[PDB]
């Protein structure tokens, strides 16, 4: 990337992060800039002669670069910058703390010809890998790889027992089952994050779905009460104290 | 040409999703074409089951069209379907083409919900009924070209 020659966009990616960074935080104005900039930098790559000469994973490979290592610099600016963000995070961890330790497939409506042995670990521990990623790039596949682990278990399941293949009767609820049993930490802020940052063109099609899917996931997760969930407004809260007992 | 959203609405036993199956997952993509002008569907799938009725919203936001599909042989889910286009007919925006499907026609003397019940009911909310069938293909080619047709 360092090329003898690049030193204009260089200049322009810093002048950038420094113009942005010392703005006050705004989530709307923010991410307005930064999806503002990417665009002024899309057609700049791919104008500048020196550059004739690329296909078009070569052009995105080349925004993803630019969506990573500038939000690398500005994640501590952009991610969890206002302070019902962090409560959010907080209100959500403490009830997804203490519900996973008491739900079952049924309370969500999974069928018995849908259940997994492992209660779908290997979907959750791509879940659990989000804080391990800075680029919303990188975050959403986290999140793109707990669905694929889904369906796949799923899609066997519905040859397992003879079905046909599944729909959101069957990923929905499965997805939110694993979110508890997950508990993806700053979650609120991370699918912020990832809505607010990623190259909004990329935000498209199979992902954006399984985007609103787990963001839905978010929101049920956080309304959860007896009714929700299918239980005695007495076993529910009994549950809720032992779980905090735990 | 035309990036096209449709929506899947209606409960589970309307089996939208055993339905999609032979347009070809909870997600389609599907560039269609028709009379020169050409549509890409994006097809969303929705969890069928009461509780998470709520959540709808955040699906059909931003639509370009919806189809609400039920189940004849059991009566209670042609008014869950009721309620839908009610609930479309206020909270999406107003430019959104609906249709109405009717599932499950595929048991030849089952069905309990007519095809004047429906097919009135349809014509009196300004969208088209269909009686689909996943069993004998019958209706799934067919449904979304009508609403092709019908698009901004």
């Amino acid at each position: 990337m360092r090329k003898p020659s690049a030193g204009d966009f260089v200049k322009s990616i810093k002048s950038f992060i420094v113009s942005f960074s010392n703005n006050a935080p705004d989530p709307e104005k923010d991410c307005a800039m930064v999806q503002e900039f990417f665009s002024k930098m899309e057609a700049a790559f791919r104008a500048h002669p020196l550059w004739s000469g690329c296909s078009e994973e070569e052009l995105d490979s080349a925004g993803d670069g630019l969506e990573k290592y500038v939000m690398t610099k500005l994640f501590t600016r952009v991610f969890a910058s206002n302070t019902e963000e962090v409560i959010a995070d907080e209100k959500l961890f403490q009830k997804m703390s203490l519900v996973q330790q008491f739900i079952s497939p049924e309370n969500l409506d999974i069928q018995p010809t849908f259940q997994n042995e492992s209660s779908w670990l290997l979907a959750q521990k791509e879940l659990q890998k989000i804080n391990m990623y800075k680029a919303p790039r990188d975050k959403l596949v986290c999140i793109l790889n707990c669905c694929k682990v889904i369906n796949n278990l799923l899609l066997n399941a519905s040859i397992a027992s003879n079905e046909n293949a599944p729909g959101a009767d069957e990923f929905l609820p499965v997805l939110i089952y694993v979110t508890i049993k997950a508990n993806p930490p700053q979650l609120h802020s991370n699918l912020l994050y990832i809505q607010r940052y990623r190259r909004e063109s990329k935000l498209v099609g199979e992902a954006a779905y399984f985007f609103t899917n787990i963001l839905s996931a978010e929101s049920f997760i956080s309304n959860i009460d007896a009714k929700s969930i299918s239980l005695d407004e007495a076993e529910f809260e009994k549950n809720m104290e032992s779980a905090r007992a735990r | 040409s035309i990036n096209a959203k449709l929506v899947l609405l209606g409960d589970v036993g309307a089996g939208k999703s055993s339905l999609v199956l032979r347009f070809v997952a909870a997600f389609f993509s599907q560039t269609l074409a028709v009379n020169d002008a050409t549509v890409k569907f994006e097809i969303w799938d929705t969890a069928g089951q009461e509780r998470y009725h709520s959540l709808a919203p955040m699906y059909y936001r931003g639509a370009a069209a919806a189809i609400i599909v039920f189940d004849v042989t059991n009566q209670a889910s042609f008014e869950r379907a009721k309620k839908w286009v009610q609930e479309l007919q206020a909270q999406g925006n107003p430019n959104m083409v609906m249709a109405l499907a009717g599932n499950k026609s595929d048991l030849l003397d089952a069905r309990k919900v007519t095809a004047e019940d429906a097919q009135t009911y349809a014509q009196e909310n300004g969208l088209f009924f269909m009686e689909t069938s996943a069993k004998t293909a019958t209706n799934v080619k067919e449904i979304f070209y009508e609403i092709a047709r019908r698009l901004p």
